């Protein structure tokens, strides 16, 4: 409910900030790729029969 | 090693690998609790000072 924030900016104001810190740490580790797994995964099996 | 002659390398193994690449992390893992916990004490408190 709105009114609890209302009257209590801080506790508001210290969820934003707990969602900036939480954010911030998670970019940096964060891997960066062009395209995710999208292509479906192969195995491959090779013989020798010289 | 690095005063040694040309050639000749080095590489840390066992506990030295592991505390080589976990240097800092205890002062930030550190800060980052005092970050949550005066965030928190200030939610329950309602005042950015007390
Ligand atoms: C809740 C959502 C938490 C998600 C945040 C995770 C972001 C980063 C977590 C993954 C990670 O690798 O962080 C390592 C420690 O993990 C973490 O630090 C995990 C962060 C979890 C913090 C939760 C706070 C404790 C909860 C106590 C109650 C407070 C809750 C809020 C009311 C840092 O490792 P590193 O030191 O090598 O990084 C060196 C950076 N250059």
């Amino acid at each position: 409910m709105s009114q609890f924030f209302i009257r209590r900016p801080v506790f508001a104001w210290v969820i934003a900030i707990f969602i900036i810190i939480f954010g911030l740490l998670s970019i940096p580790k964060l891997p960066i790729a062009r395209f995710p797994s999208v292509a479906p995964p192969q195995v491959n099996i090779s013989a020798t029969y010289p | 090693i690095a005063k040694l002659p040309k050639g000749i390398g080095y590489e840390w193994t066992g506990i030295s690998l592991q505390e080589k690449q976990s240097e800092s992390q205890m002062a930030f893992l550190l800060g980052l609790s005092m970050l949550v916990v005066f965030l928190v004490l200030a939610a329950l408190y309602e005042s950015w000072a007390i």
